[PDB]
Protein backbone atom coordinates (compact mmCIF):
# COMPACT_ATOMS: atom_id res chain seq x y z
CA UNK A 1 0.00 0.00 0.00
CA UNK A 2 3.07 1.77 0.09
CA UNK A 3 2.94 4.31 -3.52
CA UNK A 4 5.95 5.24 -5.24
CA UNK A 5 5.23 8.06 -8.22
CA UNK A 6 7.86 8.54 -10.63
CA UNK A 7 8.49 11.41 -12.79
CA UNK A 8 8.39 12.13 -15.91
CA UNK A 9 7.12 8.94 -17.61
CA UNK A 10 9.01 9.89 -20.53
CA UNK A 11 12.84 11.91 -20.17
CA UNK A 12 14.15 13.08 -23.79
CA UNK A 13 17.65 13.59 -23.51
CA UNK A 14 20.40 14.44 -26.09
CA UNK A 15 23.43 11.78 -26.03
CA UNK A 16 25.99 13.24 -23.87
CA UNK A 17 24.01 15.44 -21.53
CA UNK A 18 22.77 14.93 -18.07
CA UNK A 19 19.78 13.20 -17.10
CA UNK A 20 17.74 13.55 -14.00
CA UNK A 21 15.11 11.02 -12.81
CA UNK A 22 13.36 11.16 -9.57
CA UNK A 23 10.98 8.85 -7.47
CA UNK A 24 8.39 10.43 -4.63
CA UNK A 25 6.91 7.97 -1.87
CA UNK A 26 3.84 8.65 -0.43
CA UNK A 27 5.49 7.74 2.71
CA UNK A 28 8.54 8.61 4.12
CA UNK A 29 10.69 5.53 3.38
CA UNK A 30 13.19 6.10 6.47
CA UNK A 31 13.49 2.99 9.05
CA UNK A 32 13.53 4.83 11.95
CA UNK A 33 17.12 2.58 12.54
CA UNK A 34 18.22 5.72 9.68
CA UNK A 35 18.80 3.39 7.16
CA UNK A 36 16.64 3.76 3.93
CA UNK A 37 16.02 0.96 1.12
CA UNK A 38 15.61 2.59 -2.22
CA UNK A 39 17.20 0.96 -5.08
CA UNK A 40 17.10 2.23 -9.11
CA UNK A 41 16.58 -0.53 -11.93
CA UNK A 42 16.97 -0.29 -15.44
CA UNK A 43 15.29 -2.43 -18.10
CA UNK A 44 16.56 -2.15 -21.69
CA UNK A 45 14.41 -2.82 -24.32
CA UNK A 46 14.01 -6.71 -24.54
CA UNK A 47 16.18 -7.55 -21.38
CA UNK A 48 15.84 -8.09 -17.48
CA UNK A 49 15.94 -5.42 -15.15
CA UNK A 50 19.35 -5.08 -13.75
CA UNK A 51 20.63 -3.15 -10.28
CA UNK A 52 22.23 0.21 -10.79
CA UNK A 53 21.89 2.17 -7.36
CA UNK A 54 20.62 -0.22 -4.13
CA UNK A 55 21.03 1.93 -0.64
CA UNK A 56 19.61 5.62 -2.31
CA UNK A 57 22.81 6.41 -2.96
CA UNK A 58 25.65 3.50 -3.89
CA UNK A 59 26.39 2.06 -7.18
CA UNK A 60 26.34 -1.79 -7.72
CA UNK A 61 29.24 -3.21 -9.05
CA UNK A 62 30.30 -2.99 -12.78
CA UNK A 63 28.32 0.38 -12.76
CA UNK A 64 29.71 3.46 -14.38
CA UNK A 65 30.33 6.52 -11.57
CA UNK A 66 28.26 8.68 -14.17
CA UNK A 67 25.08 7.04 -12.38
CA UNK A 68 24.18 8.59 -9.24
CA UNK A 69 21.34 8.74 -6.74
CA UNK A 70 19.94 11.32 -3.73
CA UNK A 71 17.56 11.79 -2.14
CA UNK A 72 15.56 12.26 1.41
CA UNK A 73 12.98 10.51 3.05
CA UNK A 74 9.87 10.72 0.58
CA UNK A 75 12.08 12.79 -2.61
CA UNK A 76 14.80 10.85 -4.62
CA UNK A 77 16.57 11.43 -7.73
CA UNK A 78 18.41 9.35 -9.92
CA UNK A 79 20.89 11.18 -11.79
CA UNK A 80 22.56 10.19 -15.38
CA UNK A 81 25.56 11.82 -16.45
CA UNK A 82 27.05 12.15 -20.40
CA UNK A 83 24.09 9.77 -21.62
CA UNK A 84 25.19 7.24 -23.83
CA UNK A 85 23.39 4.94 -26.47
CA UNK A 86 23.55 2.37 -23.79
CA UNK A 87 21.86 4.60 -20.93
CA UNK A 88 18.29 3.83 -23.21
CA UNK A 89 15.63 1.97 -21.56
CA UNK A 90 13.20 2.08 -18.35
CA UNK A 91 14.38 3.71 -14.86
CA UNK A 92 11.94 1.87 -12.16
CA UNK A 93 12.67 2.73 -8.26
CA UNK A 94 12.02 0.03 -6.09
CA UNK A 95 11.48 0.15 -2.16
CA UNK A 96 11.91 -2.55 -0.48
CA UNK A 97 12.36 -1.06 3.42
CA UNK A 98 7.97 -1.30 4.13
CA UNK A 99 6.00 -4.64 3.43
CA UNK A 100 5.12 -5.29 0.30
CA UNK A 101 7.99 -4.29 -1.97
CA UNK A 102 6.93 -1.82 -4.52
CA UNK A 103 7.89 -0.48 -8.04
CA UNK A 104 7.71 3.05 -9.38
CA UNK A 105 5.92 3.76 -12.44
CA UNK A 106 8.73 3.83 -14.71
CA UNK A 107 10.55 6.36 -17.06
CA UNK A 108 11.56 5.86 -20.62
CA UNK A 109 14.74 7.92 -21.32
CA UNK A 110 14.38 8.76 -24.78
CA UNK A 111 16.75 9.85 -26.95
CA UNK A 112 16.49 13.60 -28.50
CA UNK A 113 17.87 14.07 -31.83
CA UNK A 114 17.29 16.50 -34.77
CA UNK A 115 13.06 16.36 -36.29
CA UNK A 116 12.93 13.47 -39.06
CA UNK A 117 9.42 13.69 -41.71
CA UNK A 118 9.02 9.74 -41.69
CA UNK A 119 9.13 7.76 -45.43
CA UNK A 120 5.56 6.89 -46.10
CA UNK A 121 4.47 3.91 -47.91
CA UNK A 122 0.75 2.58 -48.71
CA UNK A 123 0.03 -0.84 -49.45
CA UNK A 124 -3.46 -2.20 -50.72
CA UNK A 125 -4.38 -5.47 -50.07
CA UNK A 126 -3.02 -8.69 -51.27
CA UNK A 127 -5.31 -10.49 -53.46
CA UNK A 128 -4.98 -13.75 -51.21
CA UNK A 129 -6.15 -11.92 -48.25
CA UNK A 130 -9.12 -10.65 -50.67
CA UNK A 131 -9.41 -14.12 -51.24
CA UNK A 132 -10.44 -14.81 -47.66
CA UNK A 133 -12.86 -12.21 -47.45
CA UNK A 134 -10.80 -9.80 -45.37
CA UNK A 135 -9.29 -6.61 -46.60
CA UNK A 136 -6.44 -4.64 -44.64
CA UNK A 137 -4.88 -1.37 -46.25
CA UNK A 138 -1.42 -1.16 -45.07
CA UNK A 139 0.52 2.06 -43.97
CA UNK A 140 4.02 2.42 -42.70
CA UNK A 141 5.80 5.52 -41.57
CA UNK A 142 9.45 4.51 -41.08
CA UNK A 143 12.14 6.35 -39.24
CA UNK A 144 10.96 9.67 -38.08
CA UNK A 145 11.57 12.21 -34.91
CA UNK A 146 9.73 13.20 -32.87
CA UNK A 147 7.18 9.97 -31.60
CA UNK A 148 4.14 12.17 -31.61
CA UNK A 149 2.58 11.84 -35.33
CA UNK A 150 -1.43 11.84 -36.79
CA UNK A 151 -2.64 9.29 -39.28
CA UNK A 152 -5.55 9.73 -41.23
CA UNK A 153 -7.33 7.33 -43.46
CA UNK A 154 -9.21 8.13 -46.63
CA UNK A 155 -11.52 6.53 -48.55
CA UNK A 156 -12.32 8.17 -52.08
CA UNK A 157 -11.38 11.34 -49.72
CA UNK A 158 -13.77 10.48 -46.85
CA UNK A 159 -12.10 9.72 -43.22
CA UNK A 160 -12.17 6.54 -41.76
CA UNK A 161 -11.90 6.21 -37.82
CA UNK A 162 -13.06 2.79 -37.45
CA UNK A 163 -10.88 -0.31 -37.96
CA UNK A 164 -7.83 1.37 -37.75
CA UNK A 165 -5.27 0.15 -35.71
CA UNK A 166 -1.64 1.50 -35.38
CA UNK A 167 1.72 0.15 -33.84
CA UNK A 168 4.89 2.19 -33.12
CA UNK A 169 8.32 0.52 -32.46
CA UNK A 170 10.50 1.61 -29.68
CA UNK A 171 13.27 3.78 -30.15
CA UNK A 172 15.95 3.00 -33.09
CA UNK A 173 19.50 2.34 -31.02
CA UNK A 174 21.33 3.24 -34.51
CA UNK A 175 19.69 6.18 -35.37
CA UNK A 176 17.31 7.08 -32.53
CA UNK A 177 14.07 7.00 -34.51
CA UNK A 178 10.82 5.69 -34.68
CA UNK A 179 8.43 4.16 -37.25
CA UNK A 180 5.06 3.13 -36.50
CA UNK A 181 2.32 0.73 -38.87
CA UNK A 182 -0.95 1.91 -39.67
CA UNK A 183 -3.55 -0.78 -41.03
CA UNK A 184 -7.07 -0.23 -42.16
CA UNK A 185 -8.97 -3.49 -41.87
CA UNK A 186 -12.29 -3.52 -43.97
CA UNK A 187 -14.12 -6.40 -45.87
CA UNK A 188 -13.81 -7.55 -49.08
CA UNK A 189 -17.16 -6.02 -50.21
CA UNK A 190 -16.49 -2.74 -48.63
CA UNK A 191 -13.02 -2.95 -49.84
CA UNK A 192 -14.25 -3.02 -53.55
CA UNK A 193 -16.91 -0.46 -53.61
CA UNK A 194 -14.63 2.25 -53.75
CA UNK A 195 -11.65 3.97 -55.67
CA UNK A 196 -9.29 5.49 -53.24
CA UNK A 197 -7.46 4.55 -50.44
CA UNK A 198 -5.31 7.55 -48.70
CA UNK A 199 -2.51 7.54 -45.88
CA UNK A 200 -2.15 11.29 -44.45
CA UNK A 201 0.68 11.28 -41.93
CA UNK A 202 0.77 14.53 -39.82
CA UNK A 203 3.72 15.59 -38.09
CA UNK A 204 5.92 18.26 -36.94
CA UNK A 205 8.01 18.39 -39.17
CA UNK A 206 5.76 20.26 -41.91
CA UNK A 207 2.69 21.73 -41.30
CA UNK A 208 1.45 20.14 -44.60
CA UNK A 209 0.61 16.46 -44.36
CA UNK A 210 2.49 13.62 -46.24
CA UNK A 211 0.09 11.98 -48.45
CA UNK A 212 -0.22 8.64 -50.11
CA UNK A 213 -2.46 6.75 -51.91
CA UNK A 214 -3.95 4.54 -54.70
CA UNK A 215 -6.44 3.49 -56.76
CA UNK A 216 -7.86 -0.23 -56.80
CA UNK A 217 -7.81 0.37 -61.11
CA UNK B 1 28.59 -18.05 -12.28
CA UNK B 2 25.04 -17.37 -11.22
CA UNK B 3 21.71 -18.15 -13.09
CA UNK B 4 18.27 -18.72 -13.04
CA UNK B 5 15.92 -19.93 -15.40
CA UNK B 6 11.94 -19.87 -15.40
CA UNK B 7 9.80 -22.19 -17.30
CA UNK B 8 6.22 -22.02 -17.48
CA UNK B 9 3.01 -22.95 -19.25
CA UNK B 10 2.74 -20.45 -21.56
CA UNK B 11 -0.50 -20.24 -22.50
CA UNK B 12 -3.33 -21.13 -19.71
CA UNK B 13 -7.21 -21.04 -19.62
CA UNK B 14 -8.92 -18.03 -17.30
CA UNK B 15 -9.33 -19.97 -14.10
CA UNK B 16 -7.21 -22.66 -14.04
CA UNK B 17 -3.90 -22.82 -12.44
CA UNK B 18 -0.22 -21.44 -12.91
CA UNK B 19 2.74 -23.13 -12.07
CA UNK B 20 6.25 -21.44 -12.26
CA UNK B 21 9.32 -23.14 -11.83
CA UNK B 22 12.55 -20.97 -11.25
CA UNK B 23 15.97 -23.30 -11.36
CA UNK B 24 18.86 -21.90 -9.60
CA UNK B 25 22.50 -22.10 -10.44
CA UNK B 26 25.87 -21.21 -8.93
CA UNK B 27 24.17 -20.47 -5.35
CA UNK B 28 22.72 -22.30 -2.53
CA UNK B 29 18.83 -21.66 -1.85
CA UNK B 30 19.73 -21.61 1.96
CA UNK B 31 21.96 -18.89 1.45
CA UNK B 32 19.66 -16.33 -0.54
CA UNK B 33 16.06 -15.52 -1.11
CA UNK B 34 14.33 -15.50 -4.38
CA UNK B 35 12.17 -12.55 -5.61
CA UNK B 36 9.28 -12.69 -8.36
CA UNK B 37 8.47 -10.04 -9.97
CA UNK B 38 6.44 -9.89 -13.21
CA UNK B 39 5.68 -7.34 -15.97
CA UNK B 40 2.41 -7.12 -18.07
CA UNK B 41 2.14 -6.25 -21.56
CA UNK B 42 3.27 -2.58 -22.00
CA UNK B 43 3.22 -1.61 -18.11
CA UNK B 44 5.47 -1.58 -15.31
CA UNK B 45 7.09 -3.79 -12.81
CA UNK B 46 5.22 -5.25 -9.98
CA UNK B 47 7.05 -7.30 -7.39
CA UNK B 48 4.75 -10.27 -6.86
CA UNK B 49 6.28 -12.06 -3.61
CA UNK B 50 9.42 -13.61 -2.02
CA UNK B 51 10.67 -17.05 -0.77
CA UNK B 52 13.13 -16.13 1.86
CA UNK B 53 16.04 -18.47 2.79
CA UNK B 54 14.91 -19.83 5.73
CA UNK B 55 11.42 -21.02 3.90
CA UNK B 56 8.98 -18.16 4.90
CA UNK B 57 7.23 -16.23 2.38
CA UNK B 58 5.38 -12.49 1.74
CA UNK B 59 3.31 -11.78 -0.69
CA UNK B 60 1.96 -8.55 -3.07
CA UNK B 61 -1.37 -7.02 -1.89
CA UNK B 62 -3.16 -7.28 -4.50
CA UNK B 63 -2.04 -11.16 -5.34
CA UNK B 64 -1.53 -12.47 -2.08
CA UNK B 65 -4.69 -14.60 -1.97
CA UNK B 66 -3.88 -16.15 -5.06
CA UNK B 67 0.10 -16.60 -4.72
CA UNK B 68 1.65 -19.32 -3.25
CA UNK B 69 5.11 -19.55 -3.18
CA UNK B 70 7.27 -22.66 -2.09
CA UNK B 71 10.48 -24.51 -2.79
CA UNK B 72 12.80 -27.26 -2.91
CA UNK B 73 16.17 -26.09 -1.52
CA UNK B 74 17.38 -29.98 -2.35
CA UNK B 75 16.69 -29.53 -6.39
CA UNK B 76 17.44 -26.10 -6.60
CA UNK B 77 13.70 -24.92 -7.68
CA UNK B 78 11.24 -22.66 -6.62
CA UNK B 79 7.59 -22.14 -7.15
CA UNK B 80 5.27 -19.97 -7.97
CA UNK B 81 1.71 -21.56 -8.45
CA UNK B 82 -1.15 -18.75 -8.66
CA UNK B 83 -4.54 -19.63 -8.46
CA UNK B 84 -8.21 -18.81 -9.92
CA UNK B 85 -5.77 -16.74 -12.98
CA UNK B 86 -7.11 -13.38 -14.32
CA UNK B 87 -6.89 -11.96 -18.03
CA UNK B 88 -4.89 -9.81 -16.26
CA UNK B 89 -2.23 -12.05 -15.46
CA UNK B 90 -1.00 -12.08 -18.26
CA UNK B 91 2.20 -10.86 -18.45
CA UNK B 92 6.53 -12.18 -18.43
CA UNK B 93 7.42 -13.59 -15.04
CA UNK B 94 10.77 -13.09 -13.67
CA UNK B 95 12.60 -14.67 -11.06
CA UNK B 96 15.72 -12.76 -9.08
CA UNK B 97 17.93 -13.49 -6.35
CA UNK B 98 18.30 -10.57 -3.46
CA UNK B 99 22.05 -9.55 -3.03
CA UNK B 100 21.58 -9.35 0.76
CA UNK B 101 21.86 -12.62 1.71
CA UNK B 102 20.02 -11.81 4.92
CA UNK B 103 16.51 -10.87 6.03
CA UNK B 104 17.05 -6.99 4.35
CA UNK B 105 17.82 -7.07 0.64
CA UNK B 106 20.02 -3.99 -0.22
CA UNK B 107 18.44 -5.41 -3.49
CA UNK B 108 18.18 -7.63 -6.38
CA UNK B 109 21.26 -9.29 -7.58
CA UNK B 110 20.80 -11.35 -10.29
CA UNK B 111 17.54 -12.18 -12.37
CA UNK B 112 16.20 -14.47 -14.67
CA UNK B 113 15.32 -14.46 -18.55
CA UNK B 114 11.81 -14.29 -17.61
CA UNK B 115 8.90 -16.21 -18.73
CA UNK B 116 5.84 -15.50 -20.78
CA UNK B 117 2.32 -16.59 -19.77
CA UNK B 118 -0.47 -15.93 -21.18
CA UNK B 119 -3.95 -16.31 -20.08
CA UNK B 120 -6.91 -16.55 -22.48
CA UNK B 121 -9.80 -18.79 -24.39
CA UNK B 122 -8.19 -18.63 -27.36
CA UNK B 123 -6.78 -21.64 -28.96
CA UNK B 124 -3.27 -22.12 -30.60
CA UNK B 125 -4.06 -20.68 -34.53
CA UNK B 126 -1.10 -20.72 -36.94
CA UNK B 127 -0.83 -17.05 -38.19
CA UNK B 128 -2.23 -16.07 -41.80
CA UNK B 129 0.92 -14.10 -43.69
CA UNK B 130 0.31 -11.69 -46.24
CA UNK B 131 2.68 -10.04 -48.67
CA UNK B 132 2.84 -5.64 -48.65
CA UNK B 133 3.84 -4.79 -52.33
CA UNK B 134 3.43 -1.67 -54.11
CA UNK B 135 1.29 -0.61 -56.44
CA UNK B 136 2.32 -0.71 -59.72
CA UNK B 137 1.43 3.09 -59.62
CA UNK B 138 4.13 4.26 -57.44
CA UNK B 139 7.48 4.37 -58.61
CA UNK B 140 9.70 5.99 -55.82
CA UNK B 141 13.63 5.57 -56.80
CA UNK B 142 16.59 4.94 -54.14
CA UNK B 143 15.28 2.30 -52.09
CA UNK B 144 11.94 0.48 -52.04
CA UNK B 145 10.10 -0.77 -48.62
CA UNK B 146 8.32 -4.34 -48.64
CA UNK B 147 6.08 -5.59 -46.03
CA UNK B 148 4.51 -8.78 -45.02
CA UNK B 149 1.36 -8.44 -42.85
CA UNK B 150 0.75 -11.56 -39.78
CA UNK B 151 -2.83 -11.96 -38.95
CA UNK B 152 -4.76 -13.48 -36.81
CA UNK B 153 -2.55 -15.76 -34.89
CA UNK B 154 -2.11 -17.10 -31.58
CA UNK B 155 -0.30 -17.12 -28.91
CA UNK B 156 2.22 -14.52 -29.21
CA UNK B 157 5.03 -14.29 -30.71
CA UNK B 158 6.10 -14.94 -34.52
CA UNK B 159 9.42 -13.91 -35.61
CA UNK B 160 9.66 -12.44 -39.24
CA UNK B 161 13.45 -13.27 -41.23
CA UNK B 162 14.05 -11.91 -44.28
CA UNK B 163 15.95 -13.39 -47.04
CA UNK B 164 17.77 -16.01 -44.20
CA UNK B 165 18.99 -13.01 -41.99
CA UNK B 166 20.81 -11.58 -44.69
CA UNK B 167 18.62 -8.21 -44.55
CA UNK B 168 18.93 -6.68 -41.12
CA UNK B 169 19.38 -3.51 -43.49
CA UNK B 170 16.31 -1.89 -42.26
CA UNK B 171 13.68 -4.32 -40.89
CA UNK B 172 11.21 -2.92 -38.77
CA UNK B 173 9.55 -4.93 -36.60
CA UNK B 174 5.70 -3.72 -35.17
CA UNK B 175 4.59 -5.09 -31.89
CA UNK B 176 1.94 -7.29 -32.11
CA UNK B 177 -1.82 -5.72 -31.52
CA UNK B 178 -4.70 -7.67 -30.22
CA UNK B 179 -8.06 -7.92 -32.67
CA UNK B 180 -10.83 -10.43 -32.70
CA UNK B 181 -9.23 -11.85 -30.00
CA UNK B 182 -6.12 -12.72 -32.24
CA UNK B 183 -2.92 -11.08 -32.74
CA UNK B 184 -1.62 -8.70 -35.80
CA UNK B 185 1.70 -8.08 -36.51
CA UNK B 186 4.01 -6.39 -39.10
CA UNK B 187 7.23 -6.32 -40.41
CA UNK B 188 9.16 -3.56 -43.00
CA UNK B 189 12.28 -4.25 -44.77
CA UNK B 190 13.90 -1.27 -47.27
CA UNK B 191 15.85 -2.77 -49.87
CA UNK B 192 17.78 -0.68 -52.75
CA UNK B 193 15.68 -0.45 -55.64
CA UNK B 194 17.39 -2.11 -58.04
CA UNK B 195 17.93 -5.10 -56.03
CA UNK B 196 13.36 -5.58 -56.54
CA UNK B 197 12.00 -6.69 -58.24
CA UNK B 198 14.77 -7.41 -59.75
CA UNK B 199 16.24 -9.53 -56.87
CA UNK B 200 14.18 -12.06 -54.93
CA UNK B 201 12.73 -11.03 -51.31
CA UNK B 202 10.90 -13.35 -48.85
CA UNK B 203 10.00 -12.89 -45.80
CA UNK B 204 9.75 -16.06 -43.40
CA UNK B 205 7.16 -16.31 -40.46
CA UNK B 206 7.91 -18.35 -37.55
CA UNK B 207 5.26 -19.71 -35.35
CA UNK B 208 6.87 -22.00 -32.80
CA UNK B 209 3.56 -22.60 -30.51
CA UNK B 210 1.64 -23.94 -34.14
CA UNK B 211 4.92 -25.35 -35.12
CA UNK B 212 4.08 -23.52 -38.46
CA UNK B 213 6.92 -21.68 -40.89
CA UNK B 214 5.45 -19.44 -43.72
CA UNK B 215 7.11 -17.93 -46.45
CA UNK B 216 5.79 -15.14 -48.94
CA UNK B 217 7.94 -14.07 -52.18
CA UNK B 218 6.98 -10.55 -52.70
CA UNK B 219 5.99 -9.78 -55.99
CA UNK B 220 4.70 -7.17 -57.91
CA UNK B 221 1.09 -5.94 -58.51
ZN1 LIG C 1 12.65 -1.16 10.39
ZN1 LIG D 1 34.91 8.64 -11.81
ZN1 LIG E 1 6.30 0.73 7.22
ZN1 LIG F 1 14.66 2.42 -38.92
ZN1 LIG G 1 -16.56 5.30 -52.66
ZN1 LIG H 1 12.77 -9.43 -2.00
ZN1 LIG I 1 26.74 -11.26 -8.96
Amino acid sequence: ELVMTQTPLSLPVSLGDQASISCRSSQSIVHSNGNTYLEWYLQKPGQSPKLLIYKVSNRFSGVPDRFSGSGSGTDFTLKINRVEAEDLGVYYCFQGSHLPPTFGGGTKLEIKRADAAPTVSIFPPSSEQLTSGGASVVCFLNNFYPKDINVKWKIDGSERQNGVLNSWTDQDSKDSTYSMSSTLTLTKDEYERHNSYTCEATHKTSTSPIVKSFNRN
Amino acid sequence: QVQLKESGPGLVAPSQSLSITCTVSGFSLTNYGVDWVRQPPGKGLEWVGVIWSGGSTNYNSALMSRLSISKDNSKSQVFLKMNSLQTDDTAVYYCAKHWGGYYIPYGMDHWGQGTTVTVSSAKTTPPSVYPLAPGCGDTTGSSVTLGCLVKGYFPEPVTVTWNSGSLSSSVHTFPALLQSGLYTMSSSVTVPSSTWPSQTVTCSVAHPASSTTVDKKLEPR
